[PDB]
């Protein structure tokens, strides 16, 4: 509903070429200001296919892959190491974070 | 507040407006509101005292075995030697006690009862609540905020078992609290109690 | 460091993309069928409000890739 | 209880009538717990709290207002020529059937001689909507000049910008006499940039700060007298908090300048906590002259577009 | 079952049964502990 | 969709001609009227003793699981000297009393969960909440969830969910009855069961119980 109520028209559509914005307001020298163009903005209207449901979280078969990869992006991120077995410092490291 | 155990229901008696109060009463013990409201004080007290003692009994501990001061281990405590007797330090802990112990007992009888000075009657104490006696017991004047009053509960309840782990971890097995805790990490799955019975 | 560059990788934007699929089909009920519209990453804005836990998988992915 | 009689009379399923401390007052409640706090017979909203987070605590308070007084905090509406013409507290419901549970509306109703105010504050699951409409019924053409300003409390003192009036001009001008002010027109331009006439400066920032004294109106009504294009100012700028993710939205209708008063340092002599701003539009730098018995029709929404 | 659990309740088999897991628990113990005559743990 | 409807009054019975008794209705899955006895007379007993059911099913279909798949990987050579009725006595870490209470302190807190469910169905929700979601309201002893349901085949996608609980419930009570045997055959011959299989099926006449 609009924002008057009971007022300004019973509910409008076919809005109008409002370039005056019914102000009556009077040209000074230009181009044109009124012509032989009555085009109405038609707008859509309200209260159909009202609810545009947000979009929600899927199912458990779409998260419990994601779950398992989090363990796994959490796991592997930290691997006295297997480095060799089984086959600079601090700067090198904060100029890449930097 | 909470809940103990989610398959139950906290009890009627335990209404959440008490600090700590996850409902746990399955044995029905602070049923009667006066039993409750002395039950609390109860707790606050052996939890207050139960957190003075573990931070005496291992503190100790784990600055004598990192070397920073060599002190008894809370068990050769009372054998060592010290500028008064055996019993005089319990004659002044009788004496010095008793006057505080039975202001707080005035206190939780009757809450407005006990807060001026017998000799200073001006240096009074706030009208706190019961348990919670404030003034020259809150000289840095830390607010005591529900929240402030829950982290003590469970600080306590905390050190209340954790002093029941010292008693039972020098009954049955000889040893310290905090050397428990090393034989522990030395080896967690040969180093347990069903390893000493 | 070249094997474990590729499993890392290959753990992080798998979990990378099933967060994308599952910011497709969350947004499959917004603008129909489309992958000008349920693909299209300028208009889905944000997501964190509504689908969290892809939002939590798909930080942790993105957070695996900057380092 | 009055309230009772309009509850049995215009009473609706989201509509609740509250009379405490002898104050007639209803709470609008639209489907997804939206609070909105009008106070009656004074036109004047004290609380609005629509669903922004997605819990059931999503709601979040927007206006500011302190605990006890009613007549300093929150959005009132206010009319002038050059004096206070709605001061009296006549005000009065007129309808309130306008939908079921989704969207709701009260319209109140007062007569200041010639102008019959009736007043429309509305419930939309987005956004509060204010809405004034004047009716000429005498001979004299007013010159009134309207006047809806709201108090948006921030969560922090840092988190202060409009984020959308870059291009039109402004100009610093004091704002209107309300008698729900939370600062007077004689503080609000005291001691800051902007001067205190009105004087006239383009704004070259998609966003503005507000953490000091400087307090304006956005537009051009003296391009407004040309009739040409004139640049009509944006009815739309995105408000936000930053002290946590949430913004709000203002769109006015009929008005064609929009106020926004910052307080700056000096929100520390009334209140102390929810730094606030004093925004919304009026018809003031030109005002509105309507008829010998013609109506006006102007109306202000603050929207959300978080839910 | 209903109205077992109804008997098993009453006094006799009630009785029976506490008094039969009560002499076991007695006498497991005493298996365990056989010969006492001191409470020595204290 | 997710019902849970129930079997017909004209179902298959355990005994073919016999009366099915009255509190066996077909609500539960695996409902063919087996009580000669009675023990589910009471119904608020009889759902406890339908979720001793399940439970009891599906420890014991994993259990038997988990002795024949590796003895049969015993057979094909991954692992050694396998015999799951010695399994217990040999040699691990912690000593099998340490693991004892290690064990009954995590099944203590995820049994203790499913006994809050079953005291109180709405306890100890999981599947975390999201907007604009309704999770739906699960059953005792089919919590569907994130962790237990993650294929959604709970809520009837491959098949109704009548018949897939009865097939749990049929399935696993085979497999109580393969344990029953395991734990009978295995001390009466003092044997393997895969063993015992290949040694029935080697001479069905005269190398069954009889002989020993
Ligand atoms: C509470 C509290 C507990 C649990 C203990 C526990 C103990 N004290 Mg003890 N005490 C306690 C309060 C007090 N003690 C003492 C003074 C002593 C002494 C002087 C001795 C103990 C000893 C003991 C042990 C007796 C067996 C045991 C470790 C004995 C001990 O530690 O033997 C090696 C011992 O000689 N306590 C005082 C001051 C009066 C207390 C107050
Ligand atoms: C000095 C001991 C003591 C006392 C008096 C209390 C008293 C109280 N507790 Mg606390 N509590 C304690 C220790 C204690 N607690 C410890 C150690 C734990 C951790 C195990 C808890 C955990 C706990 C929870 C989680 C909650 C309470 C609550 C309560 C209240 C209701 C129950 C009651 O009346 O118990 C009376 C208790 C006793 C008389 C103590 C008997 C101790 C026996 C002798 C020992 C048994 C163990 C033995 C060594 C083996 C009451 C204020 C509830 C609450 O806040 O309600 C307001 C609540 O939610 N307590
Ligand atoms: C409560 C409580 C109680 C009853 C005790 C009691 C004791 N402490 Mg401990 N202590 C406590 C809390 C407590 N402590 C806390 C909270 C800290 C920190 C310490 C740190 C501490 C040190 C560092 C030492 C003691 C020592 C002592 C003993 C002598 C104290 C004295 O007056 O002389 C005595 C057994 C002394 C001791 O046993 O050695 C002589 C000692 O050196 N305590
Ligand atoms: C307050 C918490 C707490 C903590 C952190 C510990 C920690 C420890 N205890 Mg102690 N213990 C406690 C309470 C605690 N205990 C209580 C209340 C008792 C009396 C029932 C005991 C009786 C006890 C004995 C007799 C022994 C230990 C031992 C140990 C160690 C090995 C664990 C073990 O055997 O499990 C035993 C754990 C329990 C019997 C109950 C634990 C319950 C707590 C409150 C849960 C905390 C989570 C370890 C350092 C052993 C050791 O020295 O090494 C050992 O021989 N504890
Ligand atoms: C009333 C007189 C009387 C008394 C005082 C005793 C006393 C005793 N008799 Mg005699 N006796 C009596 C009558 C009596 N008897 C009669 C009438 C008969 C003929 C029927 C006998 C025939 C008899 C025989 C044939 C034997 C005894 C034995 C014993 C001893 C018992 C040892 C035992 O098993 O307990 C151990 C303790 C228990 C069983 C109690 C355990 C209780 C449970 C576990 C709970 C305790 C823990 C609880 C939770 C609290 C913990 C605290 C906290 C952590 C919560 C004890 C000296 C035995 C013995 O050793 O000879 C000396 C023995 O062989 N008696
Ligand atoms: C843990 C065991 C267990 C339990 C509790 C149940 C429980 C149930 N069953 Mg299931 N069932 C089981 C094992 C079990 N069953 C097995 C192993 C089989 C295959 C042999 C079946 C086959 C079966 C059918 C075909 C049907 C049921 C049905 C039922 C329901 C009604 C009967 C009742 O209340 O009995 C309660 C039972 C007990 C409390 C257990 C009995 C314990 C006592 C002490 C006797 C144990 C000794 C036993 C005879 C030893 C075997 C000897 C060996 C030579 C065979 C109930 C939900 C009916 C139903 O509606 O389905 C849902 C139904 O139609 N059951
Ligand atoms: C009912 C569930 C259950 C239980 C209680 C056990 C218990 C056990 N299994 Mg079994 N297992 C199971 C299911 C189960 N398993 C399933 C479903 C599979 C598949 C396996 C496959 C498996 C293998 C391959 C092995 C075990 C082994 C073991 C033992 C050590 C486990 C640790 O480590 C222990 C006796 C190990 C063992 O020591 O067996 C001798 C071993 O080698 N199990
Ligand atoms: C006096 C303190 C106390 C005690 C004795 C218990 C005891 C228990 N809790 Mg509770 N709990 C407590 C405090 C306590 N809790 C507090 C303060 C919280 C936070 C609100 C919880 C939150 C909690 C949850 C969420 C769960 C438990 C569960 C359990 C059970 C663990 C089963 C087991 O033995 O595993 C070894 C056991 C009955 C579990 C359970 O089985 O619930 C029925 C469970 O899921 N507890
Ligand atoms: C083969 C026997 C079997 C069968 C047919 C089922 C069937 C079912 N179970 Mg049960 N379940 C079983 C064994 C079985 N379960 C065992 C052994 C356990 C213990 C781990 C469980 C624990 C369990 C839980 C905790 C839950 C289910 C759920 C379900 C439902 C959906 C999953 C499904 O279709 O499983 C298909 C099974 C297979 C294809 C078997 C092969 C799997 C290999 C070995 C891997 C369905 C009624 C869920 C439900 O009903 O949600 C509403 C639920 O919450 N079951
Ligand atoms: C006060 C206290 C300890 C104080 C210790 C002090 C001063 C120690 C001092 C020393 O160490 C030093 C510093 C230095 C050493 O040189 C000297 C000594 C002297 C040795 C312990 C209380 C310890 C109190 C304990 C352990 C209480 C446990 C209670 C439990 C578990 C209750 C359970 C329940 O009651 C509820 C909660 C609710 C009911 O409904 C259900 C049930 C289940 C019944």
């Amino acid at each position: 509903l609009s924002l008057w109520g009971k007022e300004e028209e019973k509910k409008l559509t076919m809005n109008n070429t409002k370039r005056a914005s019914f102000f009556c307001n009077k040209t000074y020298k230009i181009s044109n200001n009124v012509r032989n163009q009555i085009f109405i903005t038609v707008e859509n209207f309200g209260l159909n296919t009202r609810t545009f449901y947000y979009p929600h979280e899927s199912d458990n078969t779409i998260l419990f892959p994601m779950l398992i990869l989090v363990l796994f992006t959490l796991f592997i991120g930290a691997i006295n190491q297997e480095g060799i077995d089984f086959d600079e410092f601090l700067r090198n490291a904060t100029f890449s974070v930097s | 507040k909470g809940e103990w155990l989610p398959g139950l229901a906290s009890p009627d008696y335990l209404t959440g407006s008490l600090a700590g109060d996850n409902g746990f009463d399955p044995l029905g013990l602070a049923e009667d509101p006066e039993n409750l409201k002395w039950f609390v004080q109860a707790e606050l007290v052996n939890g207050r005292w139960a957190m003075l003692g573990v931070a005496g009994m291992l503190l100790p501990e784990v600055f004598t075995k990192i070397g920073i001061i060599n002190v008894p281990e809370w068990y050769d405590a009372g054998k060592e030697q010290y500028f008064a007797s055996s019993s005089t330090l319990f004659v002044i802990e009788f004496i010095l006690f008793h006057y505080v112990e039975i202001r707080r007992w005035q206190d939780i009888k009757n809450p407005g009862s006990v807060n001026q000075d017998p000799i200073f009657k001006q240096y009074s104490l706030p009208k706190g609540e019961v348990g919670y006696p404030g003034g020259i017991f809150n000289p840095l004047n830390f607010a005591p905020t529900q929240e402030a009053k829950e982290k003590e509960l469970a600080n306590g309840r905390l050190a209340m078992l954790a002093f029941l782990g010292f008693v039972v971890q020098h009954n049955v097995t000889g040893k310290g609290p905090f050397e428990n805790l090393l034989q522990h990490l030395s080896d967690p799955w040969h180093n347990t109690i069903v390893q000493t019975f | 460091s070249a094997l474990f560059h590729l499993i890392t990788h290959a753990y992080s934007k798998a979990l990378l993309f099933l967060g994308s699929g599952s910011i497709i089909h969350s947004m499959e009920a917004i603008v129909g069928y489309s992958p000008d519209k349920s693909q299209n990453m300028i208009l889905m804005g944000g997501l964190t409000k509504h689908v969290p836990i892809t939002k939590t998988a798909f930080l942790i992915g993105t957070l695996s890739l900057c380092g | 209880i009055n309230t009772e009689k309009l509850e049995d009379k215009f009473g609706r399923k989201g509509i609740k009538f509250s009379e405490s401390n002898n104050i007639p007052m209803v709470e609008l409640k639209v489907r997804n717990g939206s609070s909105l706090k009008l106070s009656l017979s004074d036109a004047h909203v004290l609380s609005y709290k629509p669903k922004v987070y997605w819990k059931d605590e999503g709601f979040e308070e927007v206006l500011y207002t302190v605990d006890g007084d009613e007549s300093r905090g929150g959005v009132g509406v206010v009319i002038v020529n050059g004096s206070s013409v709605i001061s009296g507290c006549d005000w009065s419901v007129k309808d309130t059937d306008s939908d079921a549970i989704d969207a709701l509306q009260i319209e109140l109703s007062c007569t200041a001689g010639v102008l019959d105010i009736t007043y429309i504050v509305s419930l939309y699951p987005v956004s509060m909507a204010t809405a004034l409409v004047v009716k000429n019924n005498g001979r004299k053409p007013v010159t009134l000049k309207p006047g809806i300003m709201s108090y948006l409390r921030f969560k922090k003192r840092s988190g202060a910008g409009i984020q959308g009036l870059k291009g039109c001009s402004y100009c610093p001008n004091p704002p209107l006499s309300s008698p729900f002010e939370l600062l007077s027109p004689s503080e609000a331009m005291k001691a800051e940039e902007g001067e205190k006439p009105g004087i006239w400066a383009v704004e070259d920032s998609v966003i503005t700060l507000l953490e000091k004294k400087m307090s304006r109106i956005y537009g051009a009504p003296p391009a407004e007298r040309l009739k040409a294009v004139y640049n009509t100012p944006p009815s739309k700028f995105e408000t936000i908090d930053q002290g946590r993710g949430l913004f709000f939205r203002m769109i006015r209708i009929g008005f064609e300048e929009m106020y926004v008063g910052s307080p700056g340092s000096m929100w520390d002599k009334y209140g102390k906590q929810h730094y606030f701003v004093c925004t919304g539009p009026t018809s003031m730098l030109v005002p509105v002259d309507v008829a010998s018995g013609e109506t006006w029709r102007g109306a202000m929404v603050i929207e959300h577009d978080n839910l | 079952m209903r109205d077992l659990k109804t008997y098993l309740s009453v006094a006799p088999v009630l009785s029976t049964l506490w008094f039969g897991s009560l002499a076991g628990l007695l006498i497991e113990i005493n298996r365990l502990f056989p010969d006492a005559l001191t409470f020595p743990f204290f | 969709s997710s019902v849970c409807e129930p079997l017909p009054p004209d179902r298959p019975l355990w005994f073919p001609g016999s009366s099915p008794p009255e509190w066996l209705d077909g609500s539960l899955p695996g409902d063919f009227g087996f009580d000669p006895l009675g023990l589910g007379s009471d119904p608020d007993t009889l759902k406890w003793f339908a979720q001793a059911e399940l439970i009891h099913s599906r420890w014991a279909m994993l259990a038997v699981t988990g002795i024949i798949i590796p003895e049969c990987l015993e057979r094909l050579g991954f692992i050694e000297n396998f015999s799951w009725y010695d399994a217990g006595s040999r040699e691990y870490f912690a000593d099998s009393t340490t693991l004892f209470v290690a064990q009954m302190v995590l099944m203590g807190w995820a049994e203790g969960r499913r006994w809050a469910d079953l005291i109180k169905p709405g306890s100890v929700d999981i599947e975390p909440k999201y907007p604009h979601k309704v999770n739906p309201k699960p059953d005792v002893g089919y919590p569907g969830g994130l962790w237990f349901d993650f294929m959604m085949w709970g809520r009837g996608s491959p098949e109704p969910v009548m018949v897939l609980r009865t097939k749990e419930i049929k399935n696993g009570r085979l497999a109580m009855l393969a344990f029953l045997g395991f734990c009978f055959q295995a001390t009466y011959t003092s044997q393997d069961p895969i063993e015992n299989l290949m040694a029935h099926l080697a001479d069905p006449g005269h190398c069954n119980v009889f002989s020993a």
